C-alpha cells in the first residue's frame, strides 16, 4: 500500500447533416497525434543518437511537414459558404 | 358565456338559513354565494375537487400544514376565492375557525400509513370525531366524509377498520352526513398505482397479483364530490364510486406494459418476507409501503349494493383501458422508428454531407 | 498479506472475457466502444502488471485518447442502425461458434511450442507451473528504460521503418482529405 | 499506512478548498475589474459563498428528462471529477514531495489529459435529441484540436532535459526557469490551457447552447456540483503545468545563505520552513495565473469555431513544427544534448 | 500469451458472426491488434529483448492510420447512401 | 428577397368556383394526410379519426357559402392554419381550442329547455 496506490483508488469509489471540416478534424488528429508521440522516444534518447537521430528526426519532421502543407493550401478545415453573395454584373440589352 | 353547470338554480338555500344568490356566467369572476371547507385539498383527490369549486365561484377554505405544498391552489381562482388557514388536528379553535362560515365541508383527511404523531386511529377517528363535533356545534349545513372501500369495522387491515370506526362516528353525531366510499383512485401524479406501475423498479404481491377491484378515475369522484355538496337530496346517504369494469391487480399491470412498450418487473415474493421489509422501511422518513398495506393485497373490493352510485348523480364514470394512454406516454419511452427499409432509394436522393 | 495480489493476472483475463461478451450482447454501439475502452483499460492494467506501465500510459493517451474519441466522434455523427442480439438470428451459429471457439484456441496454444507430439504442444502450454528467479547484477550504469531504448533502436538501427512511417501518416493526411474533400474547385 | 492516510487527506483538503475559494476568488476578482464588489454578504467578506452553492445543489432535486439517459448523465459527471483529480497526484510540491513520485509523471498527466474528454462527449448523448450531438461536437474538436498544441510544448521543453520525472524537470530550473529561453510558448500554453477548458474567449459551446433550447450541460442537483468542482480543478492543474514546465515551479530565491545564517542544523523546523517556501513559490505562481484566467476573461470577446479551429491548425501547429527544428539544431551547434540524468 | 489469444478469438468470431452493424467489426480489428501487442510484449519482457516492443509501437502508429482511412471510407460509404444499414458494407 | 417559408401559398384570388373547388379539396387532402402528423407534434389524447371527423365538420361549415370571394377569404385563412399546424408553431392550447368536446363534461346541468334556462337566467 502506497499513497498513490492508496489514493487512484479513493478517489472514484468516494436527419441532420455535417460540414466535413467538422470531421477532417477528428480524422487528422490521429496521425499528428501519433507523430507527437513518437518524438517521445527521440527527446529521452537525445544523447546516445547524438547527431545522428537528429538528422534522422529532422528528416521525419519534414516529411510530415509536407502532408500539413499539402491539407493547408488544400483549405480543408475551411467552411465553405452556399448562399453566395451576387458578384456578376448588372447588365441591360438594349 | 360560461356557465354555471355545477348549479341547477341561481338562487339557492342552505339547510342552515342562509340564502346565496349566484352572480355572473360562472366563470373567473364569478360567484356562486357557497363557502366550503376542504380539509386535504393539499392531497390527490382534494385537488382537482378545490379546483372544480373554484372554477366557478365558489368561496373554498383550504387548511395547511405545509406552506410550500398549498401554493398551487391560488391559481384554481380569482382574489379572494381561495383562503388558507394554518391548522393542526391537535389544536380545536383552528377546526372551528375554519368550518365557520362554511355552508359545506369537506373531509378528506387520512394517511395511507401511520406515523409517530399520527397512528391510523388518531387521524381517521379522533380526527374525524373533532371535525364532526364542531360541524355539529356551528350546526354547518352538509358535511361530507369520504371513506375508504372495502371498509368494515372489524377487517384484516387495521386501515379499513378505523375508516369503518370513522364513517359510524361520523354518522353517529352528524345524522345529516354523507358518506362516500370511493375505490381506488387513478390518474395523473397518483399515489400508489400507475406512477408506481410505470416507476418502481420491481412490484410485489404477497399474494399473486391476483386483488380485485373496480378502479375509476379522480377526476370523475371529483366530479362526483361536486355533485353531492350541492344537491341536498344526498343527506344522511353512502355511496360507493368504484367504476365499470373489474380489473386483477395482474390485468392491470399487463396493460400499463402494453401501453408503455417495456417489460414491468413483478416478483411475487411471500408474504412474512415483505411484511418484514415493509416494517423495516417505515424508520426512514419518506413515505414507503407500510406493514398494513400488504395485508391489503388479500382483501378485494367487497362493493356494498345498498348504497347509491355514479349513476344516481347521471354520470358515466370512464375505462382505464382507454385513459391508459393519456396516463402513461409520457413514461413511453419509444425507442425508434418501424422499419427503416424502403427509405435507402429515397435518403440516397438528399444530400447528407456538406464541403 | 503476500498473496491478496496473486491472481490479479487471472482477474484480468476474466475481465477481458467479461468485456469483449459485452461489447457482442450491447444493444446500443456506444455501449460497445464504452467497453472497448473498458478493455483497453485492462490491457494497460496488465501491461503494468508485468512491467510495463509506459505501454499502458502510451495505450491510454493513443487508443483511448484518439481512436475511441474517434469512435465516438462517428456514431455521434452517423445514423448507423443495428439489429439487437437475438435468437431467431444468431443462434444458428452456436455449433460453428463452438467448433471455431475449441479449435482456434487450442491451435494458437499449441502453435508457440516445437514438440513434435500434439498433445504434448498443449499440455506445454498448461505448464505454467513453475516461478521464476530474478537475480541483481550490477552491469548496468546508466538510467535507460524502455523508451530511452526504443528511441535508441528506432533512431538509429531501424531508421528506415521510421522514415517510412511518415510516410504513412502522410497517407493518413491525404486519403481521407481525398474521400472526404471534394476539390471541385 | 496511517501516515500515507494523513498525507492524502491534507493534500485533498488542500486542493478541495482550494477549489471551493477559487469560485468566490473568480467572481470577486471579476468583481472589482468591473467597478462593483461582491460576494461579500453569505459571510465574513463572502468566504462561505461556495459551500452555500453547494449546500443549495444537494438538496435540489435530481430530475432526469422523460427522453434522456440517467446513467451517462450520472456517471459521467463523476468520472470527469476523478480523472481530473488523479492528476493532482504527480503535482509536486517539494523536491519529491510529491504522493506519486513516478518517473512518468509527464506521460501520466499526459495521457490523464487525453481522458478529459469523455465528458463532453458523453453529454451529448444524455440527449437524444439531434443538435446537442452536433453541439458536443464542435466542443469536442476545439479540445482535441488543441491538446496537440499543448502536448508539442511538453516535448519541446523535455528536449532540454531528457526526463519525463516533474522533480527533475524543476530541479534542472534553478539555473533558469525555461519561461526566459521559451518565453512565446508561455503565451501559447496558457492560450491552449484557456481554450481546452472551455473558457473564454474560448467558450463557444456554453454559449452557443444557452440561447438554443438545448446541446449545453443541462445537469442539475449533484452532478452540477461536480462538473464545477471539475472545472476549476483541471484550471488549477493546467495552471500547474505551465509551473512546473516554464515558471520553475517551487523554485525561488535561494535561501542557502538565509538557511546558513539562522539556523546551524537540520532540524525538524527547518525541514517545515523550506517547505513553506517552497509551496508558498508554487502557490503564489498558480495564483498569478488563476488571476490570468480570470484577467482574460474580464477583457476579451468570444470566439467562433471556424476562427478557433483556423487560430489552431493555419498558425499555432506551423510555429511549432518549426520550433521543433530550431532547438534540436540549438543545440546541435552548441554541443549541448542534455542527457538522461 | 493466455489474455491475447482469448480477446483475439472472441474478436474473431465476433467480427465472423456480426449479422447487427459495422462499429463492432471496427472494434473486433481493434481488439485484435490488442491482444497481439499483449502476446508479443509478454513474449519481449521473458526473452529480455526490444524487438518485440518496437513491432509493438508500430502496430500503434499502423492501427491508428488504419481507424482513420476505415472511417474515411464509411464517411464516403455515407456521403451516398445517408443510412449505413444493419446488413450494408 | 425574403422567401416564403416552407408550405406558404401565394395569395391569389381565383376568378371561378371551379377553380377554387379544386384548391378546397386539395387544402382537404393535406388536412387529412397531414392529421397523424397534428397527432404526434401535439401531443393529443384522442384519435386520427377523430380529428379528421373534427376536419370534415368544419369543411362542412362554410359548404353552403356562395359568394365567391368570401370563399377566397376561407380557403386563405385554412391555408393559414394548416401552415400554423403542420410547422409546429401552434402549442398545444391553441390546438385544442378545436377540440373542446374531448375534454371532461363540464358538469351536470348544460340547459336545452325553457324551465332551466329561466332557473339560470339565462332565457
Ligand atoms: N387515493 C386513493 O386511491 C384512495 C383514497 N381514499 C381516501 O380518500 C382520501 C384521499 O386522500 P389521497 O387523495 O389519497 O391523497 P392524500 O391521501 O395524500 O390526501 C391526504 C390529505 O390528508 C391530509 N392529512 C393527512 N394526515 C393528516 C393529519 N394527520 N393531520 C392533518 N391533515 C392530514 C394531508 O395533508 P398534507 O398533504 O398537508 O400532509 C393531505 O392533504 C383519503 O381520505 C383516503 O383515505 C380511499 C380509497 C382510495
Ligand atoms: C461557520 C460559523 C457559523 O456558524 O456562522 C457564523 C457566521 C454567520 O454566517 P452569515 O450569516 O452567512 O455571514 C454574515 C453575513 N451578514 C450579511 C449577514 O458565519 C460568517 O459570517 C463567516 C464565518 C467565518 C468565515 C471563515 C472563512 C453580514
Amino acid at each position: 500500500m502506497n499513497t498513490f496506490i492508496i489514493f487512484i483508488i479513493l478517489i472514484p469509489i468516494v436527419r441532420l447533416a455535417f460540414n466535413a471540416a467538422f470531421i477532417l478534424v477528428a480524422i487528422l488528429f490521429l496521425p499528428f497525434d501519433l507523430e507527437i508521440s513518437t518524438l517521445l522516444p527521440y527527446v529521452m534518447s537525445i544523447y546516445l543518437v547524438s547527431n545522428y537521430g537528429f538528422t534522422i528526426v529532422l528528416l521525419f519532421l519534414l516529411i510530415l511537414i509536407i502532408g500539413f502543407v499539402y491539407e493547408i493550401n488544400t483549405n480543408a478545415l475551411k467552411i465553405n459558404k452556399h448562399n453566395k453573395p451576387n458578384t456578376d454584373s448588372l447588365i441591360y440589352k438594349l | 358565456m360560461n356557465s354555471f353547470e355545477n348549479l341547477a338554480q341561481d338562487v339557492n338555500i342552505t339547510r342552515s338559513g342562509k340564502t346565496l344568490i349566484a352572480k355572473g356566467t360562472g366563470g373567473r369572476s364569478s360567484r356562486t354565494g357557497y363557502t366550503a371547507t376542504v380539509f386535504g385539498a393539499n392531497g390527490f383527490l382534494g385537488s382537482y375537487l378545490t379546483a372544480k369549486l373554484a372554477k366557478h365561484g365558489t368561496t373554498v377554505v383550504v387548511p395547511y400544514r405545509e406552506e410550500m405544498a398549498k401554493r398551487h391552489l391560488k391559481v384554481t381562482g380569482d382574489l379572494g376565492v381561495v383562503n388558507f388557514l394554518e391548522m393542526d388536528l391537535r389544536n380545536l379553535e383552528s377546526i372551528d375557525e375554519a368550518v365557520r362560515h362554511s355552508d359545506i365541508v369537506v373531509n378528506l383527511i387520512g394517511r395511507e400509513y401511520e406515523t409517530k404523531n399520527f397512528n391510523y386511529y388518531d387521524v381517521h377517528v379522533e380526527g374525524a370525531r373533532r371535525i364532526a363535533e364542531a360541524v355539529k356545534k356551528h350546526n354547518i349545513a352538509r358535511y361530507i366524509h369520504v371513506s375508504a372501500f372495502n371498509a368494515e369495522i372489524d377487517s384484516p387491515s387495521e386501515f379499513n377498520h378505523t375508516k369503518g370506526l370513522g364513517e359510524q362516528v361520523t354518522k353517529d353525531i352528524v345524522p345529516w352526513a354523507t358518506i362516500v366510499r370511493p375505490a381506488p383512485m387513478f390518474g395523473r401524479e397518483d399515489k400508489w398505482f400507475l406512477d408506481r406501475m410505470a416507476r418502481s423498479p420491481c412490484l410485489v404481491s404477497a399474494n399473486k397479483f391476483q386483488e380485485t377491484s373496480n378502479p375509476v378515475h379522480v377526476i370523475d369522484v371529483a366530479a362526483a364530490l361536486e355533485r353531492i355538496c350541492f344537491d341536498d337530496s344526498t343527506v344522511a346517504q353512502t355511496f360507493e364510486l368504484y367504476g365499470p369494469q373489474k380489473f386483477t391487480q395482474k390485468q392491470i399491470i399487463d396493460m400499463v406494459s402494453e401501453t408503455l412498450r417495456k417489460e414491468v418487473r413483478h416478483i411475487e415474493l411471500p408474504k412474512a418476507l415483505y411484511q418484514a421489509y415493509t416494517k423495516a422501511t417505515q424508520a426512514i422518513w419518506w413515505p414507503t409501503y407500510s406493514p398494513d398495506q400488504v395485508e391489503r393485497q388479500f382483501l378485494s373490493q367487497k362493493i356494498d349494493p345498498s348504497a347509491k352510485t355514479f349513476n344516481d348523480l347521471d354520470l358515466t364514470p370512464m375505462e382505464l383501458p382507454d385513459l391508459m394512454f393519456k396516463l402513461i406516454r409520457p413514461y413511453r419511452v419509444n425507442t425508434f422508428q418501424h422499419d427503416v427499409s424502403q427509405l435507402e432509394n429515397k435518403e440516397k436522393t438528399f444530400v447528407h454531407i456538406l464541403d | 498479506m503476500m498473496y491478496l495480489t496473486y491472481y490479479f493476472i487471472e482477474i484480468t483475463i476474466f475481465l477481458a472475457i467479461l468485456c469483449t461478451i459485452f461489447i457482442i450482447s450491447a444493444k446500443n454501439p456506444m455501449v460497445s466502444i464504452l467497453y472497448m475502452i473498458a478493455l483497453f483499460v485492462i490491457a494497460a492494467m496488465y501491461l503494468y502488471l508485468i512491467g510495463l506501465g509506459i505501454f499502458s500510459l502510451l495505450y491510454i493517451m493513443i487508443y483511448i485518447g484518439a481512436i475511441a474519441v474517434l469512435f465516438l466522434f462517428i456514431i455521434t455523427l452517423l445514423d448507423i442502425n443495428s439489429t439487437e442480439l437475438s435468437v431467431k438470428s444468431n443462434i444458428r451459429d452456436l455449433p460453428l461458434v463452438l467448433i471455431s471457439l475449441i479449435v482456434l484456441t487450442i491451435s494458437g496454444l499449441m502453435i508457440y511450442s516445437n514438440d513434435s507430439i500434439l498433445i504434448n504442444k498443449l499440455l506445454e502450454a498448461f505448464g505454467n507451473d513453475y516461478n521464476t528467479i530474478i537475480t541483481q547484477d550490477w552491469f548496468n550504469i546508466e538510467n535507460t528504460t524502455l523508451l530511452t531504448t526504443i528511441g535508441n533502436v528506432l533512431l538509429t538501427n531501424n531508421a528506415f521503418i521510421l522514415l517510412v512511417l511518415a510516410i504513412v501518416l502522410l497517407l493518413g493526411i491525404i486519403g481521407p482529405i481525398s474521400i472526404t474533400m471534394k476539390h471541385k474547385e | 499506512m496511517i501516515i500515507n492516510i494523513v498525507e492524502i487527506l491534507i493534500f485533498l483538503v488542500c486542493v478541495l478548498f482550494s477549489v471551493a475559494y477559487l469560485t468566490v476568488a473568480e467572481r470577486k476578482t471579476l468583481a472589482y475589474m468591473q467597478r462593483r464588489l461582491g460576494p461579500n454578504f453569505v459571510g465574513y467578506y463572502g468566504l462561505l459563498q461556495a459551500f452555500a452553492d453547494a449546500v443549495k445543489l444537494l438538496l435540489k432535486e435530481i430530475v432526469l428528462p422523460k427522453e434522456s439517459n440517467y446513467i451517462i448523465l450520472v456517471i459521467s459527471p463523476l468520472i470527469t471529477l476523478i480523472t481530473a483529480l488523479i492528476g493532482w497526484v504527480v503535482i509536486p510540491l517539494g523536491p519529491g514531495i510529491t504522493l506519486g513520485e513516478l518517473n512518468l509523471g509527464i506521460l501520466f498527466s499526459l495521457a490523464i489529459g487525453s481522458l478529459g474528454v469523455f465528458g463532453s462527449l458523453l453529454s451529448g448523448w444524455s440527449s437524444n435529441s439531434k443538435y446537442s450531438l452536433l453541439g458536443s461536437i464542435r466542443s469536442t474538436a476545439q479540445l482535441i484540436s488543441y491538446e496537440l498544441i499543448l502536448t508539442s510544448i511538453f516535448i519541446i521543453i523535455i528536449m532540454f532535459v531528457s526526463s519525463l520525472n516533474i522533480t527533475t524537470i524543476i530541479e534542472t530550473q534553478r539555473v533558469v526557469w525555461y519561461c526566459i529561453p521559451l518565453l512565446p510558448l508561455l503565451l501559447i500554453f496558457f492560450i491552449a490551457s484557456v481554450a481546452e477548458t472551455a473558457r473564454p474567449p474560448f467558450d463557444l459551446t456554453e454559449s452557443e447552447s444557452e440561447l438554443v433550447a438545448g446541446y449545453f450541460t443541462e445537469y442539475s442537483g449533484s452532478p452540477f456540483v461536480f462538473f464545477f468542482l471539475a472545472e476549476y480543478s483541471n484550471i488549477i492543474l493546467i495552471s500547474a503545468f505551465n509551473g512546473y514546465l516554464l515558471l520553475g515551479g517551487y523554485l525561488s530565491f535561494n535561501y542557502s545563505y538565509l538557511f546558513n545564517i539562522l539556523f546551524n542544523d537540520y532540524s525538524y523546523v527547518s525541514f517545515l520552513f523550506e517547505g513553506l517556501i517552497n509551496s508558498s513559490a508554487y502557490a503564489i505562481k498558480l495564483v498569478f495565473l488563476m488571476f490570468s484566467f480570470i484577467w482574460v476573461r474580464a477583457a476579451f470577446p468570444r470566439f467562433t469555431y471556424d476562427n478557433l479551429i483556423n487560430f489552431c491548425w493555419i498558425i499555432l501547429l506551423p510555429l511549432l513544427f518549426g520550433i521543433f527544428l530550431i532547438i534540436p539544431s540549438t543545440l546541435y551547434i552548441f554541443d549541448s544534448f542534455p542527457t538522461l540524468i | 500469451m493466455f489474455i491475447g489469444t482469448i480477446i483475439l478469438v472472441l474478436s474473431f468470431l465476433g467480427f465472423v458472426f456480426n449479422r447487427r452493424n459495422i462499429i463492432l467489426a471496427f472494434i473486433c480489428l481493434e481488439t485484435m491488434l490488442l491482444g497481439i501487442n499483449l502476446i508479443l510484449l509478454r513474449n519481449s519482457v521473458l526473452f529480455d529483448d526490444i524487438s518485440g516492443s518496437l513491432f509493438a509501437i508500430v502496430i500503434i502508429i499502423l492501427a491508428g492510420v488504419e481507424s482513420a482511412i476505415g472511417l474515411s471510407l464509411l464517411v464516403s460509404y455515407y456521403r451516398l447512401r445517408g443510412v449505413i444499414n444493419s446488413y450494408g458494407i | 428577397a425574403i422567401i416564403a417559408t416552407a408550405f406558404a401559398e401565394t395569395v391569389k384570388f381565383s376568378g371561378s368556383k371551379q377553380e377554387l373547388q379544386k384548391r378546397t379539396l386539395a387544402l382537404y387532402r393535406q388536412f387529412l394526410r397531414g392529421a397523424p402528423t397534428f397527432a404526434d407534434l401535439y401531443e393529443v389524447q384522442f384519435s386520427i379519426p377523430t380529428i379528421r371527423t373534427k376536419i370534415r365538420q368544419e369543411f362542412e361549415r362554410h359548404r353552403f357559402v356562395d359568394d365567391l370571394s368570401i370563399q377566397n377569404v376561407l380557403y386563405a385563412k385554412g391555408h393559414m392554419e394548416y401552415q400554423e399546424c403542420i410547422n409546429f408553431w401552434k402549442q398545444q392550447a391553441q390546438f385544442l381550442k378545436y377540440f373542446p368536446e374531448e375534454d371532461d363534461i363540464q358538469g351536470r346541468h348544460q340547459p336545452s329547455n325553457f324551465v332551466d334556462k329561466f332557473l339560470k337566467n339565462r332565457a
